[PDB]
């Protein structure tokens, strides 16, 4: 009768003792809400498996005989051949199937689990918040006993069939919801946040139109998406608890997800946060709706019979309990304080540390830093001749996430230092040079472009010395860069750099590009033109008018980072718009019907639009072509009505689908009856590719 | 295209987003993943999200 115990559920002296804990957390609790959420769970992973976890591209991703660098978090762990892969995705859409129809439900989910770690742990580069949420629910209900209701199993054996489970199956995954809206929140109070920088361009969309007839998009960019955001976080955190708050916070946690899911791209996470949401309603919510229906539609529904007992709880009268009801606590408490910890263990593994926190999946910091990378070298030294030569940026990779993270960087120099001498190359030296910026600040280096990555030191428990501190004291200029970026015309462009100490920055300028100028922000530079070797001292506020078409060098020759900016325009791009706009002028008088005169010849195939019989067409002319081809594509596109779109759509589902499963049964012959001949699965694979129609 | 000339290594001044953009629009895989690109932000800032599916395999596809 306590309004502490009515609010929360429980009364102090539940937690007096041990054996009273226990009781509490595995008190009878109605099944209904956890099977709802385990078939909702196991279809959208069906879904999902097809589409994001790469079964469709899995034959150009684990190629065999094709040498690419793989990112796995062991070193030890190595790919399977492809048919082998396949079989693993197959366990895994069994499994899903398994769950969803609560048919062998403890197997279903263990294969489901297994093969899913694995594949998260075999490429680093494919770590995402909500898959690591995927893996923590299977994991979480491998233990749960959610095949009590509406399950197949129930009517393969009578004595699972409507009872009742313990208390901690809804408790563990309420707990997580809650971790996760907190740590977003609460990771959510960073100055790149409050302050509108990460995700500023989300306020121009269509669906935030109604919004801007009250408030300007520069108010809307930061008290709606930001400050909306954060306190949206820490509300669907805590109202849904509550039973006061449960309507409100379920419109708003619904309307965010809906927003969420047709602003982005993130795939299943906003549905199955949906899915999520009515876990927090009373654990009896489907058998009470489902009651509240005619006769005919309860014949095929599931039972609205109340539920029968159960063994795996203790039902109070004494009854002692046994171990599996020990266990459950201890897993409850033990799992709810890993949880709470992990995203914070990034002061005991800070090999993996850099301007950011720890690797990118488990810390549910979504869309808080945003990267814009300028330029990566890399150059490598030939251990036997002294030979210096250069690397295309990312070759003998699928992925970009290797410029941001040392490890991998590690990594990719092992790779291809091993790989190298396929191509004439002795043992190599690879030095990096990369210029990234974090949320609009200067372009910086984020490693050392002095040090051989291949006989760098790192481990995962010890700071790297090769990874360049991020210059927060340049943040405040981030004001002063936006204005002037905000002064120039169509075709000037503007970079901004940051250079440290000692190190030098050499550039070629290409020869289209004319009319590029050097200015000085901070500190003091030298400027080296390498043609006649002539270098210039340059201060604040002075500007230089370089070459185009030849190689500089910049120079830091002060106590403190220099910051400068590079401002250009492309005089060819330029020269050419001039050229087409005088073209078009030309064509649009001949059609108004001024120029009486003849149509000069090269203009012939422009009003025809079809060179036939005749001369081959200048460049010019070509490209005025492919601009108005390409604009009445853009035009015929942009016009286009909603049902052509939705059942394109569709269809490309369709063919998605349909290749994955004709890839895997071709998979699975093989595997299973050997190789049939060559042209045989040439044709096989035609057929298997082509379009539905 | 494993090496790269020494001349075209160094250029910082090389447009990423815009080249990037024209390749997408022009590979038969994007079209309509560049007029998105190109109507919506960069796809440098999309690369720089993170969190999203699959966005290069969508692109290539
Ligand atoms: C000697 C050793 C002594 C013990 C030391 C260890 C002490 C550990 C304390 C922490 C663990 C406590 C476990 C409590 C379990 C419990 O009560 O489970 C649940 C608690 O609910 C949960 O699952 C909560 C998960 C966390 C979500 C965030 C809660 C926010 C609370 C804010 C302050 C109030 C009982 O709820 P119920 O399903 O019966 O629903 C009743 C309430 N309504 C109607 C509103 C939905
Ligand atoms: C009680 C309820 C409680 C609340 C539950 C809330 C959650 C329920 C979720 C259940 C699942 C609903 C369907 C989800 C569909 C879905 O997600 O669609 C997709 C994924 O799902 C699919 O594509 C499903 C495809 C199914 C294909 C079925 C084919 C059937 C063919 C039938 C014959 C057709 C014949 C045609 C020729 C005549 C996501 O799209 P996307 O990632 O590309 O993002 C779309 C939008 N953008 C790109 C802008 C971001
Ligand atoms: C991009 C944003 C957050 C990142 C994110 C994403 C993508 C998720 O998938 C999450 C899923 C679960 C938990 C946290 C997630 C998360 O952090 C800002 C959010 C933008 C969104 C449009 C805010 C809208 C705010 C609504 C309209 C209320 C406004 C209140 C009044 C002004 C009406
Ligand atoms: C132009 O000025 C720069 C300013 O430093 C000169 O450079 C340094 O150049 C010397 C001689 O080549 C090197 O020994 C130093 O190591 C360089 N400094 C750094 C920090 O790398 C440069 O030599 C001048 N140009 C000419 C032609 O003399
Ligand atoms: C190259 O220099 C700058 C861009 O690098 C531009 O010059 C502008 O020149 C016009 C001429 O009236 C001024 O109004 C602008 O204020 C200038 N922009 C500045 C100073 O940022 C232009 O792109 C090129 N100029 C020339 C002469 O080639
Ligand atoms: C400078 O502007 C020009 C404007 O044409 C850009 O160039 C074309 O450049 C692409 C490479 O991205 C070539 O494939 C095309 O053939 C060029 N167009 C022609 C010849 O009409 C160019 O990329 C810009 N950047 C630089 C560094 O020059
Ligand atoms: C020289 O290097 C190239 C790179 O593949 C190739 O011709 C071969 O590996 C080398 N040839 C000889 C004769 O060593």
């Amino acid at each position: 009768d306590s309004r502490i115990g009515k609010l929360l559920g429980f009364e102090w002296t539940d937690l007096s003792s041990w054996r009273r804990l226990v009781t509490l957390l595995n008190r009878p609790t109605d099944p209904a809400s956890l099977a709802v959420f385990r078939f909702l769970f196991g279809f959208l992973m069906v879904l999902d498996i097809p589409q994001e976890r790469g079964l469709s591209s899995l034959d150009r991703k684990y190629l065999d005989g094709l040498d690419v660098c793989r990112f796995p978090l062991l070193d030890a762990l190595r790919p399977l051949p492809l048919d082998w892969m396949y079989l693993v995705y197959t366990i895994m859409f069994l499994g899903a199937l398994g769950m969803m129809l609560g048919l062998c439900y403890r197997i279903s989910c263990v294969l489901f689990l297994l093969p899913y770690w694995y594949v998260f742990l075999l490429d680093k580069t494919s770590w995402n918040n909500h898959s690591y949420l995927y893996g923590l629910l299977a994991f979480q209900l491998t233990f749960m006993d959610a095949n009590h209701y509406w399950s197949v199993d129930g009517l393969l054996n009578a004595h699972r069939r409507n009872a009742h489970v313990p208390l901690w199956n809804y408790a563990v995954l309420r707990g997580q919801i809650f971790i996760v809206y907190f740590i977003a929140g609460v990771k959510k109070l960073d100055a790149d946040w409050v302050e509108g920088y990460s995700m500023e361009y989300l306020s121009r969309h269509w669906l935030f139109s109604p919004f801007k007839l009250l408030l300007s998009e520069e108010l809307t960019s930061l008290l709606v998406v930001h400050w909306g955001g954060l306190l949206l976080d820490l509300s669907a955190g805590f109202l849904l608890f509550f039973d006061v708050s449960r309507s409100i916070g379920l419109f708003f946690v619904s309307y965010f997800h809906c927003m969420n899911s047709q602003l982005f791209s993130i795939g299943m996470f906003s549905y199955v946060m949906l899915a999520s949401s009515p876990l927090f309603c009373s654990p009896e919510w489907p058998r009470k709706l489902v009651s509240y229906c005619p006769r005919r539609l309860q014949q095929l529904l599931p039972l609205k019979a109340a539920p029968q007992p159960s063994v795996s709880c203790v039902y109070k009268r004494g009854q002692k309990p046994g171990l599996r009801h020990q266990l459950g606590a201890a897993f409850t408490l033990l799992y709810l304080l890993e949880q709470l910890f992990l995203p914070y263990s990034h002061f005991l593994t800070q090999g993996y540390n850099n301007w950011t926190n720890g690797l990118y999946g488990y810390s549910w910091d979504m869309m808080v830093h945003s990267r814009s990378h300028q330029h990566v070298k890399i150059t490598y030294r030939d251990g036997r001749t002294g030979e210096l030569g250069y690397l295309n940026p990312g070759v003998f990779t699928q992925s970009r996430r290797w410029k941001d993270h040392a490890d991998m960087l590690k990594q990719y120099a092992t790779c291809l230092s091993r790989l190298l001498p396929k191509y004439n190359v002795t043992e190599p030296q690879i030095y990096f040079d990369i210029w990234v910026s974090i949320n609009d600040r200067f372009q910086q280096r984020i490693f050392d472009p002095r040090v051989d990555i291949v006989q760098a030191a790192w481990s995962p428990f010890q700071r790297t010395s090769w990874v360049q501190p991020l210059l927060m004291d340049l943040s405040p200029w981030r004001a002063k860069l936006q204005e002037i970026k905000s002064s120039l015309d169509n075709h000037t462009e503007v970079v901004f750099i940051a250079d440290f100490p000692g190190l030098h920055l050499e550039n070629f300028v290409s020869e289209d590009l004319g009319n590029t100028s050097i200015q000085l922000l901070q500190g003091e530079v030298t400027v080296e033109l390498v043609a006649e070797q002539k270098n210039q001292t340059l201060r604040e506020g002075e500007k230089m008018q370089l070459p185009a078409g030849e190689y500089h060098k910049v120079y830091t020759t002060s106590p403190s980072p220099s910051c400068y900016m590079y401002v250009y325009v492309n005089t060819t791009e330029l020269a050419l718009e001039q050229d087409l706009a005088y073209l078009q002028e030309l064509k649009e008088k001949v059609e108004n019907g001024s120029e009486t005169g003849p149509l000069p010849p090269e203009l012939q195939p422009l009003l025809e639009g079809e060179v036939k019989g005749g001369p081959e067409p200048t460049p010019l002319v070509q490209t005025f072509l492919r601009r108005q081809q390409r604009l009445q594509e853009i035009e015929r596109r942009r016009n286009t009505p909603f049902h052509e779109r939705f059942f394109r759509f569709l269809l490309r589902k369709l063919y998605v689908f349909r290749r994955s499963f004709l890839m895997t049964c071709i998979s699975l012959r093989n595997l299973i009856l050997g190789r049939p001949s060559l042209e045989q699965l040439a044709q096989e694979v035609t057929y298997a590719n082509l379009r539905p129609f | 295209t494993v090496f790269l000339d020494h001349e075209n290594a160094n250029k910082i001044l090389n447009r990423p987003k815009r080249y990037n953009s024209g390749k997408l629009e022009e590979f038969v895989q994007g079209n309509l993943e560049r007029e998105c690109m190109e109507e919506k932000c960069s796809f440098e800032e999309a690369r720089e999200v993170f969190e999203n599916t699959e966005r290069t395999t969508e692109f290539w596809k």
